[PDB]
């Protein structure tokens, strides 16, 4: 109160000197229901991938993708990422993502990062310096090498100019490499453009195969349709909270409600905008929201110079929430209530008075109104009165302000 | 309660705790008003079982002492027809039930004891000997109130009939009290909606800037907020200090109408609503004060000749408190407001010298008794 | 050829509860008592938004199509009732010009007595349809009694549309402008009445 | 920079000359009212029941004080009293006599 | 008359709605006080000859 008025002597009375606000004492998140994951049993447990030159492609789309799982895979021999972490993914939105994926032997995963030169990356699927998405493979000698070897498994190492950021060629057309009329039939100077990595068993652990994706990310001018997997909490009921649902964050005390919406509305709105109660995502009640309970605090004492007691009024918060005493002007609080219904040295609120009064503390009662009169009136009789009094009567009219003047220009600009 | 926000406010300073001082000062005057109308008695008087009251039934305007809340038959018709961030509607100082005494007390004063209860203690006095008295103030000779006394009543009775049927057949007549709840709701739904609106800002929603942005892109946008916010707030408070200064100017004509027309019989013409006045009672209303004047109106007249002065004995004779009139045949005096003819005599006049100063004056016999 | 209106064409504007209070909103309406063209066809512009209704009883009216060209040059929607739910896709399509019986692609999705009724608009590359099936009792014209349409789908496809055509029992079809109008909800929060801001000097 | 400051600073101003207009409002009425209480309660005797201090007035005495007046009101009233039995009337011989 | 202003006014919401309302209020109460000044009397008591 001192601290407040900017005085070290305070007078009797009661003044209002800050805010009382229950806290959130958690947060409650609420997103869909476990639904409409993305296919990637089909991308990384499926049972084969292309050979590279022709690279499997696949839009992902109107589903959330887990990373974590990825992130989590321990059999990726590889598994990065580039302009973002993979911790990140979970949170982030694209439009689309691409599952670009195939075989090679594990030597050529050098190329498979941003920006790098090499066969693979110049002629089969050319990685930017400015990827910003993921690459992972796995080692697959078990499924893709082969007694006598597995030619089946090929790249383009010849071309006449590197491919273009995640440009696609499957083009077998003779590479003509020099002078010599090869017009497309194989031969000297006349190469086959594609050639094979002829998987054995006896290939060194770089030398063998492996299974490969990259996952190209793209945000569009179409709309996010790719989202990393959201987590809903638990819901708390009847007590003060932070919350979100969806997109519907907000702040208050949930609670259930009798609110009949129709199955198509989600959340409701009061008189005046605000928002009143919600449809749960994941089990679809109708919730109110609440207000969390707050008002202003004040301080009611006697002078400061009589004595050094002091009382506190929550103004409107029931003493649930916070000597204690409920009034209809909320919680009163170091007071003492008491029968006996003076008139008001101080006022509340509601009826309610308090004073410092006999050991002396601050008591609180109903206010007395005056004193009571059963007048003694009946139409037989009068009174009539036998002596009188001067009676006089200070009162006092304010009649002037103090004259006060502003240069604007002084006070504005110096 | 959104942080970046709480730190950006404390740029303005004092706005965001002077407006709680504005408010504070709104906040005391109602009570202060309450207090100066309806705490103009330093007893709380209460009436007595009987009804000798001349058959006067003020059963209508009395508290009902089975009623819930011990408002008059009256206060509940017109307490039946009168009708979240960062708000706070506190309590009044003083209930509807304490209400309901101070509106009990003074009426029971001006029932039971004349003017006196507000003059000094009260003293109980019969009540047709008031209504008496009251005559008496308009001017009226107080037998001719005691000659009608019933016939008086009978109207009296009528006329609060009427008052009760005209306060339950139509609302339009409690139109100031419903209008200043009207403004209030008004005013605050406007602030309230003021929040979604976006004053040049990306968004009206607080979290949302905060999400989408750079921390000074959203401190810009979030100033925007702030500014509108603000001049949002102190629109409002300039309107509640302008329609407090009003509702006072309202106060102070209600304490000096509970002053002058409860606890007296004020002259002032027109003052105490139409006709000349006889008193008034006070019923407590939703935020608000209803008076019931009572008044008395001249509603039939005849003509009559009439002389200034009349000349006897040469000397000039003036009526001493009426006029003198005549249908031809005679002259008599009678009483300025009221038609009560009486003889002409020397005690019923005065003289003032001859008669030859006079323009209009007549010849006429003085009876000297 | 030209007929009215009249009361016809307002749907839930988001997907908002609101407790029996007169709300009021500026979004794309059906004008009213604005003109709309009938029929039992032409390929038909799509302006700003798009009101549809029929007679239909018996579901021989089944489809829609829309996009630019609405053909072939850039993904368009195919919109089908197959009488087992809707079915969408967008393709850049080479389907039947006509499709009648005698008495590159990117996605796809499924779902007189009566009278059924839609009404479509796309807002930042979302596309909404809203939907009403109801009884009725009336010969000819639309039904003048009040009601409301309803959502079903809201779909990130991002397609730029400017025409489109019915596929295939009296039908009528009407365009929306930019209105501010008023909604009255009831104590179950549905619409139950409206008011066109621009109509007359009553309703402003 | 500045324009910032000025905005503030300007803001400020023009709300501290509303809330001068406002409670000068108010001392205009107040003025009003000390006015007519000279008017009344000291260049005569107001009859109006406590406009001029409370019970019937007698006169009253202004003495000057820092921006404001203060009045001193003199006052009568009754203070001690009897009960009596009383009539509206007393008959004479057949006529009825008023005070 | 500029639809680039207005777009903009709209923004700011209700103080538009408001300011025409205040000096609507100012307005009727002009008639007001001349009624409640010279219509205190229901009969128009003309001069006699
Ligand atoms: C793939 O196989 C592993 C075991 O090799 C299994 O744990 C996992 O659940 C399977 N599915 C996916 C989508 O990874
Ligand atoms: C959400 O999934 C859980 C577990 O499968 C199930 O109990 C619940 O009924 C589902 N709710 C909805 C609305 O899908
Ligand atoms: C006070 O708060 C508690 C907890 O909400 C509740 O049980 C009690 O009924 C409240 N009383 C009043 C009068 O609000
Ligand atoms: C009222 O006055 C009448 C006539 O003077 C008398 O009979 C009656 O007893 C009186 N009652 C009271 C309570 O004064
Ligand atoms: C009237 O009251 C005063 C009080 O001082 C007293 O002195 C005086 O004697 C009283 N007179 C009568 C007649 O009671
Ligand atoms: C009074 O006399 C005038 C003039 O003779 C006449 O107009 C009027 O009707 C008469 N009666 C009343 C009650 O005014
Ligand atoms: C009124 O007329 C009657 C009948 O002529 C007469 O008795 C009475 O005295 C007259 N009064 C006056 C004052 O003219
Ligand atoms: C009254 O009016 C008549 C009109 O002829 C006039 O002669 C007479 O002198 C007037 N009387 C008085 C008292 O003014
Ligand atoms: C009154 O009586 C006197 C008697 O001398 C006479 O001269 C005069 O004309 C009379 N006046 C009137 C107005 O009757
Ligand atoms: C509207 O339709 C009517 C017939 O329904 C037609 O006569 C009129 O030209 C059309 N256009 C306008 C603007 O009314
Ligand atoms: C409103 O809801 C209640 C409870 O479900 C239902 O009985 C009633 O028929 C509904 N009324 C309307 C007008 O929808
Ligand atoms: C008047 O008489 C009644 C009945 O005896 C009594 O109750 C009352 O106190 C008396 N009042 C005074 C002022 O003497």
């Amino acid at each position: 109160t001192k601290c407040t008025l900017k005085s070290f002597t305070v007078e009797k009375g009661i003044y209002q000197t800050s805010n009382f606000r229950v806290q959130p004492t958690e947060s409650i998140v609420r997103f869909p229901n476990i639904t409409n994951l993305c296919p990637f049993g089909e991308v990384f447990n499926a049972t084969r991938f292309a050979s590279v030159y022709a690279w499997n492609r696949k839009r992902i789309s109107n589903c959330v993708a887990d990373y974590s799982v990825l992130y989590n895979s321990a059999s990726f021999s590889t598994f990065k990422c580039y302009g973002v972490s993979p911790t990140k993914l979970n949170d982030l939105c694209f439009t689309n993502v691409y599952a670009d994926s195939f075989v090679i032997r594990g030597d050529e995963v050098r190329q498979i990062a941003p920006g790098q030169t090499g066969n693979i990356a110049d002629y089969n699927y050319k990685l930017p310096d400015d990827f910003t998405g993921c690459v992972i493979a796995w080692n697959s000698n078990n499924l893709d090498s082969k007694v006598g070897g597995n030619y089946n498994y090929l790249y383009r190492l010849f071309r006449k100019s590197n491919l273009k950021p995640f440009e696609r060629d499957i083009s077998t057309e003779i590479y003509q490499a020099g002078s010599t009329p090869c017009n497309g039939v194989k031969g000297f100077n006349c190469y086959f453009p594609l050639q094979s990595y002829g998987f054995q068993p006896t290939y060194g652990v770089g030398y063998q195969p492996y299974r490969v994706v990259v996952l190209s990310f793209e945000l569009l001018h179409a709309p996010a349709t790719v989202c990393g997997p959201k987590k809903s909490t638990n819901l708390v009921k009847n007590k003060c909270v932070n919350f979100n649902f969806n997109g519907l964050t907000g702040t208050g005390v949930l609670t259930e409600s009798n609110k009949k919406f129709l199955p198509f509305q989600q959340f409701g709105r009061d008189i005046a905008d605000t928002t009143d109660a919600v449809r749960d995502p994941q089990t679809l009640e109708i919730l109110d929201i609440t207000p969390c309970s707050f008002g202003g605090v004040s301080v009611i004492t006697p002078g400061t110079n009589t004595s050094n007691q002091v009382a506190v009024l929550y103004q409107g918060v029931n003493c649930t929430e916070v000597n204690v005493f409920q009034t209809r002007a909320g919680c009163l609080i170091g007071a003492e209530h008491v029968n006996n219904s003076y008139e008001c040295d101080i006022p509340i609120g509601a009826g309610i008075c308090a004073s410092y009064q006999t050991s002396q503390s601050i008591i609180a009662y109903t206010m007395s109104l005056g004193v009571e009169n059963s007048v003694a009136y009946s139409n037989n009789s009068i009174a009539i009165p036998t002596n009188f009094t001067i009676s006089v009567t200070t009162e006092i009219l304010p009649v002037s302000m103090t004259k006060t003047s502003v240069d604007c220009t002084m006070y504005i600009c110096g | 309660d959104s942080t970046e926000c709480s730190n950006l406010l404390l740029q303005y300073g004092s706005f965001c705790t002077q407006l709680n001082r504005a408010l504070t000062g709104i906040a005391v005057e109602q009570d202060k008003n309450t207090q100066e109308v309806f705490a103009q008695v330093k007893q709380i008087y209460k009436t007595p079982p009987i009804k000798d009251f001349g058959g006067f039934n003020f059963s209508q305007i009395l508290p009902d002492p089975s009623k819930p809340s011990k408002r008059s038959f009256i206060e509940d018709l017109l307490f039946n027809k009168v009708t979240f961030n960062g708000l706070t509607v506190l309590p009044p100082l003083l209930t509807d039930e304490m209400i309901a005494q101070y509106t009990s007390a003074l009426l029971a004063g001006t029932i039971t004891s004349g003017w006196t209860f507000g003059a000094g203690a009260a003293l109980q006095i019969p009540f047709a000997m008031q209504m008496a008295y009251r005559f008496n103030g308009i001017g009226v000779t107080q037998n001719v109130l005691y000659e009608n006394q019933k016939l008086i009543a009978n109207q009296f009775n009528s006329a609060i009939g009427k008052i009760q049927d005209s306060l339950s057949s139509t609302a339009s007549a409690l139109g100031k009290l419903q209008d200043v709840v009207n403004q209030n709701a008004q005013a605050l739904n406007t602030l309230v909606k003021q929040l979604s609106s976006n004053f040049g800002a990306i968004s009206s929603v607080l979290n949302d800037i905060l999400s989408r942005l750079d921390k000074v892109e959203a401190e810009v946008q979030i100033d925007r907020l702030i500014t509108g916010r603000l001049q949002s707030l102190q629109t409002y408070v300039t309107q509640q200090l302008i329609r407090a200064a009003e509702i006072r100017a309202s106060a102070n004509l209600a304490a000096t109408k509970m002053s002058e027309c409860v606890l007296g019989q004020s002259k002032r013409v027109d003052f105490c609503g139409k006709g000349y006045h006889l008193m008034s009672f006070p019923q407590s209303a939703p935020h608000g004060v209803v008076f019931l004047h009572v008044t008395y109106v001249p509603a039939q007249e005849k003509n009559f000749t009439t002389a200034p002065a009349i000349c006897h004995d040469g000397k000039a004779h003036f009526p001493r408190e009426g006029v003198f009139v005549s249908n031809g045949t005679h002259w008599f005096v009678t009483q300025r407001n009221f038609y009560e003819p009486q003889i002409i005599t020397t005690d019923n006049t005065f003289v003032s010298g001859n008669c030859d100063v006079v323009i209009g004056i007549v010849n006429n016999t003085v009876y000297d008794p | 050829a030209y007929t009215n209106s009249f009361t016809r064409g307002v749907y839930y504007p988001d997907k908002v509860f609101r407790s029996s209070v007169l709300h009021s909103t500026q979004d794309l309406f059906l004008p009213f008592f604005s003109n709309v063209t009938w029929f039992h066809n032409p390929v038909l512009p799509f302006n700003d938004g798009v009101y549809f209704a029929s007679t239909e009883k018996s579901n021989i009216i089944r489809g829609w199509i829309f996009g630019t060209t609405l053909d072939s040059k850039t993904q368009s929607l195919l919109i089908v009732n197959n009488a087992t739910n809707v079915v969408i896709k967008v393709c850049e399509f080479q389907f039947c010009n006509d499709p009648f019986l005698g008495v590159n692609c990117t996605f796809e999705y499924v779902s007189f007595k009566n009278l059924r009724e839609f009404v479509f608009k796309n807002i930042d590359g979302y596309f909404k349809i809203y939907s009403k099936h109801t009884p009725i009792n009336l010969v000819r014209g639309l039904p003048q009694g009040f009601s409301a349409l309803e959502p079903l789908v809201d779909l990130p496809i991002g397609i730029n549309i400017t025409r489109f055509q019915t596929l295939l029992a009296a039908y009528y079809v009407g365009y929306l402008q930019p209105r501010t109008f008023l909604l009255k909800y009831n104590e179950n929060g549905t619409i139950t009445d409206a008011v066109d801001c621009a109509l007359d000097p009553l309703s402003e």
